C-alpha cells in the first residue's frame, strides 16, 4: 500500500511536469490509482487490457 | 488585397493590390481603392456641439496614411526604437466607434452650477 | 471582415426551435451596443425582427427572445415554434443594421424505419418477416436511382463496393460512407423497407483571437481508440492538408506551435495549437483512420475556427536572440484578470508527438540540468512575467512556451536563437574562496548599461534575491563581497542589470569554498 | 395606517451627490414618540421627520435615510420597518433599484415648415422614448447656456403600447423666437436617466439640420507611408 | 362634503349621444338622504347610484343629467342644487361654457432621421398647440381607417409657458412599421376641439414630405 | 601649432552610448612633453603617443578621454587644457553639446519609371533634409534584415542653400533587383540623428505603397452617420 | 616638392574654347629662374605663373598651357618636366586621356507627396548614375532659364558599389515654391560629362509627366 500510495504520487507528478497543457488522466495515473484501490479487482482488468493492447498497437506502429 | 490605411478619424480605408500580368512583360496593374465616408451631419469641432455644421471635407493622402506609433528595429546586434512618422502632434470628421467623446455643460441643480459631463456617443462611454 | 461570427448554416424541421449564438469581440463598446437579428429580404433592406433594446417584431411576438452574454462575449437568439416561412437568409449583428458588424446566417427549416447514424460508425437493421420463409435468401436490396440492385445475399455474396464490410433477424453494416444513405429493403417472397440516414456531424464554433491558442478536444469513441488519429483541415474543394498525425507527421508550417497530447483510457485526446495566424481560420476535421489520412468511412469530428483580428493579446517579440555565452530575458504575457496562478515555461520538443516538458514553474521547481541558469520572475506584474535563462549554448536554440495554470489560454511560443558574438556583462568563470577570509568578484559592464540598476543575487531554487555589493561608477565594475565565507554562502550568483522592473542581461558565476 | 417607500429623486442622483430614501407612514392619529428602524445601518443614522398633518389629521411621520448613493446604485435592498401603537405588528416595506434599465432614445425634431413661414415663434420638440425605469430629466440649452424651466413644457413620463417589454416615453416643447432660429444658433435637448453611461445624453438641432458639400481629394496617387 | 358640477366630456359632444352632466357630491357621512335639483328640466331622469368608490369613510353620490348637448353649446348656466340632511342651506354651484376659445394648430411631425436605419418602427408625432378650453380629442388614421386607442400614446393637455393668454399643448405619438412607411402610406393626426367649425382639424404626412456633391479632386 | 577638440561620433553615441572626445594637437615641431589636463575629469584617463597620420610637415598628438553618453547628452563642457614645452602659455580647446537643433525630414523616393521599363535594377533614394547639426546616420533595411554597408552609397551631409537658418541634407542610393521590387519586398531607410526624440526615424516603401497605376475613389455619402464602424 | 599635373576642367572643356594643362609643385623654396618643358608644344608656349607660397614657404610654380583641348580627345600623352636646383635631377609627369568612359544615366525625380500637401516648398531630385570618369556637371533650369548655383545643391561624385566595372554617381536637389510647382512650369536637370557626343544629357520634369494614373471617382449614397 505504501509502495502503491507513493506510486500514485510518483505518477501524478510525472503527468504534471510532462503534460502541463492537459485536463484528463492519461491512463497511467488511472492504472496507478486502481492498483491503490485494490489495496475492485475486475475493475482494473480493463486498464491493463487497454494499455497492453495499445502496446500491441505499438508493435506495428 | 492588402490594407494600407484604416484611418478612423477621416474614415478612410485605402486598400491595394498588385494585379500581376504573366502575359504582359512590364505592364502590370497596381490598384489603389480608397473608401472615404463623408459624415454629412457632423459638426466642425466634433467634441463641441455648438460649432457650425461642416461642409468642406479635405482628404490629403499624407495626412491619413501616417503612422504615428513608434516601432522597434534591429541593427546588427541591437534593438532601437524608431519614430517612423515625420508628422505628428488632427481635426476629425467622424467620431470613433471605440472612443468616448464627452461634452461638459453647466446645469444648475438649484443653488449651484454643477459642471456635468454628458455623453456624445453613448454605448462607448461606459466606465468599469 | 466583420468580427462577428456564428452559424453559417442552420437547419430544423417545422414545429421545432433553434438557438443561434453569435460571437463578438468583448471590448467595452461591443458589450453595450444594440444587438439585432434582421432578415435579409430581396431588393435591399434587412428588417429588424428582434433587438436588444426591447423591440420584438409582430412576427416574432411571444416566440423569440434575444439574450446577451457580455462576459462570454456573445449573444444568443432563441426562436420557438418554427415554420416553413421562417427559412431564408438572416443576419445577426451589433449596431445600426446597414453599417456592417454582422454575420450572414442562412436558416433553412424543412418538412418533417428511420435509422439515423453518424458517419463512419455501424448500423443494426432489424428485418422481421413472415415465417413461411424459413430457409430462403435473407438479403438486402438497395434502390439506387429507384431500381432494386443487389447488396448482400445470405451466403457471403456482397457487392464489391461493400467488400469486407457488411454481414448478416437483423443485419449489421460497418464503415458508413455517404454512399450508404438510400432506401434499403430487407427480403427473406416479402419485402421490408428501412431508410438509412448517415449524418455529417456538425461543426463546433471555436472563436479564438489572433496570436492566441486553440485546444481541440477530440473525444471520438473508445471503440476506435486504437487507430491512428489525425487532424485534417478542409480545403476549398475536397482534400485534406493534414496538420498533425499520430504516425509521425506534422505540417511543415506548424513547427513549434503544435502539440498532440497522449490519449485517455477511452481515446479522448487533445491537440493544442498556439500562435494563431489569419490563415488558420477554417474547418478542422479530427478523425481516426489507420492510413493516417482522411479516407472514406472514418468517424470525423469537426470544428469551425474564427481568428478574430481585434485581438487583445499584445504583439510581443516572437524571436529572441542571445549570444553563445550570454543571456536572454523573455517576457511572457498572461491575462490581467487572473493574477494569482502557477506560471510555467516549456521547451518544445517534437519528435514523439510534440510534447513540452516544464523547465521552471512559479512555485519553485526548476528542472535538474537547469540549475543556476534559469529563473522565473513575476516582474513586471499585471500581465507579464520575465523568464531569464543564461549561460546559453547552441543546445538552447528552439521554441519555448509561456503557459499558465489559469482558465484562459494565452499560451504563447517564442523562439530563442543563438547568434555569434560575446556577452556584455563579463564575470570570471568559477571562482573559489578560502574559509574565513574574504571573496570579491568583479563584473564588468559596457557603456550601454551605465544608466541601469545593477545587482548581485544569490540564486535559490525559488528565485534570486539581490544582496554586500558596491557599484563603482567611473570604472565600469559592480563587485560582490562575501566577507566571512561560511558553508551556507555558496551556489550560483548572478550579476545582471535591470531597469526598475524590466530585467536585462545577467551573467553567472559559481563560488566553491 | 399604511407605509410607502419612496425611491430617491433622480436629480439628486445624477447632478448632486447625496440622495435620501423616504419612508412615509400616512395613517397615524396618535403617537408623537414612535420609532422607525432602517436595516442598512451603515453608520449614518436615519432621520425622523415632522408630524406633518395630512388630510383629516393623520400626523404623518416620515424617515429620510441619507447617503444612499453607494448601496442603491450597486443594488443593495433597503428595508424600512415602522412601529406605532395601533398594532403590535410593525408595518414594513422594501425597495431596491430596477435591473432592466433600457436606455432612452432622444430625438430632437425641428419645427414644421408652416410655423417658420410666419416669423412669430417656432416650436421644437424633444422626444425621449423607450426607457424602462420611468424616471427622466429633460433640460434645454440655447447653444451652451441652460434655459430656465419656466420657458419650456414637459409632459409626465408615460408608458408606451407594448412592442416587446414595458418601455416609457416623455416629450418636451421649446418655443424659440424666430429671429434666433433664422440667425443660426443651436438648441439642445439633454436627457438624464439612470440607464445612461455618464448620466446625461444630449442632442442638438439648428436651422441647417432638418447641402453643397465640397469633398476635395488631394494626392490620390503618390506615396502612402 | 364637497360638490362639483363636472362638465360633459368632449367625446359625445362631437360624435356620440349621452352628453351627461355629472354633479358629484363627495364626502357625506351617514348613508343617504340626498336630493338633487337642476334648472333646465329637459329629460330629467334622476339617477344617483351612491357607491363605495369614495376613498374614505364618507361616500359619494354621482348625480347625472342625461341627454343635454343642445342646451350646452348655447350657454345657459346649468345650476346643480343639492339638499343634504347635515345642513339646511343647499350646496349650490353653477357652470356653463367657456368664453375665450382659441383653436388648435395641428403639426404632424415626421419620423426622426436615425430611426429609419434601425428598421424597427418609425415615430410620427402630432403636436396640438394653443387651445383655450382644456379638453381635446386626438385620433389617428391610416389610409382612412381609424386606429384603436391602444396603438398610440397620448399625453395630457398641459399649460404651455406663454406671455400671451392661457394656452395649452398636447402630444400624441404613433409608432408604425418601417415597411408601411417606406412603401408610402399616409398617416393622419386628427385633433378635435369644441372651437372648430368642422370640429376636427386633420393633418396628413407620407414619406414624400438634394445631395449635390462636388468632388474637387486634386 | 593649433589645438582642436573634436566631437563624439554618432555611430558610437547612438548605437553604443560612448562619448570618446578626441582632442588633437597638430603642428608640433619636435618636442614630446605634451600634457592634457581636462577640467571635467571625473576620474577617467587619457591616450597619447603621436604617430604620423598627418599629411603635413609636422605631426599631431592625440588624447582620447573615454566616457559614456550620460555627461554629454545632458550638456557638459569638456576642455582639453593642453600644455606643451615650447611656449609657457598653454593652449585650450573646449566643447559642449551643440544646441539649437532641428530634426531631419526623411523622405523615401521610389524608382523612376525608366528603370522599371528597362527592367534590370531599380534605384531607391533616401533624402534626409533640414536637420541642424551636420552628423547623421543612414542605414538601409530589407524587411528587417539590416543591409550591409557595402551595398549602398551615402553622400556626405552637405549644407543646403536655404534662406532661413543654416541646415543640412544627405542622400543615399540603393540599387536592388527589379523582381525584388515588383514582387513587393518592403525596403526601409533609417535616418538616425540626435535632434530626434527617439533618435531614429524609419521610412518604409514598397510597390504597393507608392505611385499606383489605377486609382478608384469611392465617396460614400452617409446622411445620419458619423461613427466609422 | 612633388610634381602635380591637372586635367582640364570639365566646364572649361564643354562650353569654352580653351583647356589648360597645368603643372604645379607643392614644396620648394627656391627656383626663381627654373622653367618647365612639355613635349606637346605646338608652337604655343607655356605661360608661366607666380610661385604662390603656401604656409612656411612651400612654393608652387604654375606652368599653365592654354588652347590645348583638341589633342586631349584624340589621345596624346602630356609630359611636364622641371629641372629645379633643390636637387639637380629633373622631375617628370606623364598623363593622357582615359578612354573607357561610361555615359550618365540621368533620372529626374518628382517631389514626395508628403511635402506638397503642406504647400511651402517642394523638392526635386536629380540622380546621375553610372559613369566611369569621376568629373561631371549638374545644371538646373526652370523652363529654360538657368538657375544660379546658390539655389541648388550638388553632392560630390562618389564611387558606387558595383558588380563589374567601377561606376560613379551624383545626386543634386532643388527646392522650389509649391505655387510654382502647382501652376505647372517645367524644370530640368542637365548633366554634363565627356562620354557624350552632345556633351550634355538633359532630363525634364513637370507637374504632369510619368504615365498618369487612371482615376475612377464614384459616389455612393
Amino acid at each position: 500500500v505504501e509502495e502503491a500510495k507513493k506510486k500514485a504520487k510518483d505518477q501524478k507528478e510525472e503527468d504534471y511536469r510532462n503534460y502541463p497543457t492537459i485536463t484528463y488522466k492519461t491512463l497511467e495515473l488511472e492504472i496507478a490509482e486502481s492498483d491503490v484501490e485494490v489495496k475492485e479487482e475486475t475493475e482494473a482488468t480493463r486498464l491493463e487490457k487497454i494499455k497492453t493492447d495499445r502496446k500491441k498497437a505499438e508493435e506495428e506502429a | 488585397r492588402i490594407v494600407l490605411v484604416d484611418n478612423k478619424c477621416k474614415c478612410a480605408r485605402i486598400t491595394s493590390r498588385i494585379i500581376r500580368s504573366s502575359e504582359d512583360p512590364n505592364e502590370d496593374i497596381v490598384e489603389r481603392n480608397i473608401r472615404i465616408i463623408v459624415p454629412l451631419n457632423n459638426r466642425e469641432n466634433i467634441s463641441d456641439p455648438t460649432s457650425p455644421l461642416r461642409t468642406r471635407f479635405v482628404y490629403h493622402l499624407s495626412d491619413l496614411c501616417k503612422k504615428c506609433d513608434p516601432t522597434e528595429v534591429e541593427l546588427d546586434n541591437q534593438i532601437v526604437t524608431a519614430t517612423q512618422s515625420n508628422i505628428c502632434d488632427e481635426t476629425c470628421y467622424t467620431y470613433d466607434r471605440n472612443k468616448c467623446y464627452t461634452a461638459v455643460v453647466p446645469l444648475v441643480y438649484g443653488g449651484e452650477t454643477k459642471m456635468v459631463e454628458t455623453a456624445l456617443t453613448p454605448d462607448a462611454c461606459y466606465p468599469d | 471582415k466583420s468580427p462577428i461570427f456564428g452559424p453559417e448554416e442552420v437547419n430544423s424541421v417545422e414545429g421545432n426551435s433553434v438557438s443561434i449564438t453569435c460571437y463578438y469581440p468583448p471590448t467595452s463598446v461591443n458589450r453595450h451596443t444594440r444587438k439585432y437579428w434582421c432578415r435579409q429580404g430581396a431588393r435591399g433592406g434587412c428588417i429588424t425582427l428582434i433587438s436588444s433594446e426591447g423591440y420584438v417584431s409582430s412576427k416574432y411576438a411571444g416566440r423569440a427572445n434575444l439574450t446577451n452574454f457580455p462576459e462570454n462575449g456573445t449573444f444568443v437568439v432563441n426562436i420557438a415554434q418554427l415554420s416553413q416561412d421562417d427559412s431564408g437568409r438572416y443576419k445577426c449583428g451589433l449596431g445600426i443594421n446597414s453599417r456592417g458588424l454582422s454575420f450572414d446566417v442562412s436558416l433553412e427549416v424543412s418538412q418533417g424505419k428511420v435509422y439515423t447514424v453518424d458517419l463512419g460508425r455501424t448500423v443494426t437493421i432489424n428485418c422481421p418477416f413472415k415465417t413461411e420463409n424459413a430457409q430462403k435468401r435473407k438479403s438486402l436490396y438497395k434502390q439506387i436511382g429507384l431500381y432494386p440492385v443487389l447488396v448482400i445475399d445470405s451466403s457471403g455474396y456482397v457487392n464489391p463496393n461493400y467488400t469486407g464490410r457488411i454481414r448478416l433477424f437483423s443485419v449489421v453494416i460497418n464503415q458508413l460512407r455517404l454512399s450508404d444513405a438510400g432506401q434499403y429493403l430487407c427480403q427473406a417472397s416479402n419485402k421490408k423497407n428501412a431508410d438509412l440516414q448517415v449524418l455529417k456531424p456538425e461543426p463546433e464554433l471555436v472563436y479564438e483571437d489572433l496570436r492566441g491558442s486553440v485546444t481541440f478536444h477530440c473525444a471520438l469513441g473508445p471503440e476506435v481508440a486504437n487507430v491512428a488519429k489525425f487532424l485534417c483541415r478542409q480545403s476549398s474543394g475536397e482534400n485534406c492538408d493534414v496538420v498533425v498525425n499520430t504516425l509521425g507527421k506534422r505540417a511543415p508550417a506548424f513547427e513549434g506551435r503544435i502539440l498532440l497530447n497522449p490519449q485517455d483510457k477511452d481515446g479522448s485526446f487533445s491537440v493544442v495549437i498556439t500562435g494563431l495566424r489569419k490563415e488558420d481560420a477554417g474547418r478542422y476535421l479530427c478523425g481516426a483512420h489507420s492510413d493516417g489520412q482522411l479516407q472514406e468511412g472514418s468517424p470525423i469530428q469537426a470544428w469551425q475556427l474564427f481568428v478574430n483580428e481585434e485581438s487583445t493579446i499584445p504583439r510581443s517579440p516572437t524571436v529572441v536572440k542571445g549570444v553563445a555565452g550570454g543571456s536572454v530575458a523573455v517576457l511572457c504575457p498572461y491575462n490581467r484578470k487572473e493574477s494569482k496562478s502557477i506560471k510555467y515555461w516549456c521547451l518544445w520538443e517534437g519528435a514523439q508527438n510534440g510534447r513540452c516538458p516544464l523547465l521552471v514553474d512559479s512555485e519553485g521547481w526548476v528542472k535538474a540540468q537547469y540549475e543556476g541558469r534559469l529563473s522565473l520572475l513575476e516582474e513586471p506584474g499585471n500581465g507579464t512575467f520575465t523568464v531569464i535563462l543564461n549561460q546559453l549554448t547552441s543546445r538552447d536554440a528552439g521554441f519555448y512556451w509561456c503557459l499558465t495554470n489559469g482558465d484562459t489560454l494565452w499560451r504563447t511560443t517564442v523562439e530563442i536563437k543563438i547568434i555569434e558574438g560575446e556577452p556584455n556583462l563579463k564575470v570570471p568563470g568559477n571562482v573559489t574562496a578560502v574559509l574565513g577570509e574574504t571573496l570579491k568578484v568583479p563584473c564588468h559592464f559596457p557603456c550601454k548599461f551605465s544608466s541601469y540598476e545593477k545587482y548581485w543575487c544569490k540564486w535559490n531554487n525559488t528565485g534570486c534575491q539581490a544582496l554586500f555589493v558596491n557599484c563603482d561608477e567611473n570604472s565600469r565594475l559592480v563587485s560582490l563581497t562575501l566577507n566571512l565565507v561560511t558553508r551556507a554562502d555558496e551556489g550560483w550568483y548572478w550579476c545582471g542589470v535591470k531597469q526598475g522592473h524590466f530585467y536585462g542581461e545577467t551573467a553567472a558565476v559559481y563560488v566553491a569554498v | 395606517p399604511r407605509l410607502s417607500l419612496h425611491r430617491p429623486a433622480l436629480e439628486d442622483l445624477l447632478l448632486g451627490s447625496e440622495a435620501n430614501l423616504t419612508c412615509t407612514l400616512t395613517g397615524l392619529r396618535d403617537a408623537s414618540g414612535v420609532t422607525f428602524t432602517w436595516t442598512p445601518s451603515s453608520g449614518k443614522s436615519a432621520v425622523q421627520g415632522p408630524p406633518e398633518r395630512d388630510l383629516c389629521g393623520c400626523y404623518s411621520v416620515s424617515s429620510v435615510l441619507p447617503g444612499c448613493a453607494e448601496p442603491w446604485n450597486h443594488g443593495k435592498t433597503f428595508t424600512c420597518t415602522a412601529a406605532y401603537p395601533e398594532s403590535k405588528t410593525p408595518l414594513t416595506a422594501t425597495l431596491s433599484k430596477s435591473g432592466n434599465t433600457f436606455r432612452p432614445e432622444v430625438h430632437l425634431l425641428p419645427p414644421p415648415s408652416e410655423e417658420l413661414a410666419l416669423n412669430e415663434l417656432v416650436t421644437l420638440t424633444c422626444l425621449a422614448r423607450g426607457f424602462s425605469p420611468k424616471d427622466v430629466l429633460v433640460r434645454w440649452l440655447q447653444g451652451s447656456q441652460e434655459l430656465p424651466r419656466e420657458k419650456y413644457l414637459t409632459w409626465a413620463s408615460r408608458q408606451e403600447p407594448s412592442q416587446g417589454t414595458t418601455t416609457f416615453a416623455v416629450t418636451s416643447i421649446l418655443r424659440v423666437a424666430a429671429e434666433d432660429w433664422k440667425k443660426g444658433d443651436t438648441f439642445s435637448c439633454m436627457v438624464g436617466h439612470e440607464a445612461l453611461p455618464l448620466a446625461f445624453t444630449q442632442k442638438t438641432i439648428d436651422r441647417l439640420a432638418g447641402v453643397n458639400v465640397s469633398v476635395v481629394m488631394a494626392e490620390v496617387d503618390g506615396t502612402c507611408y
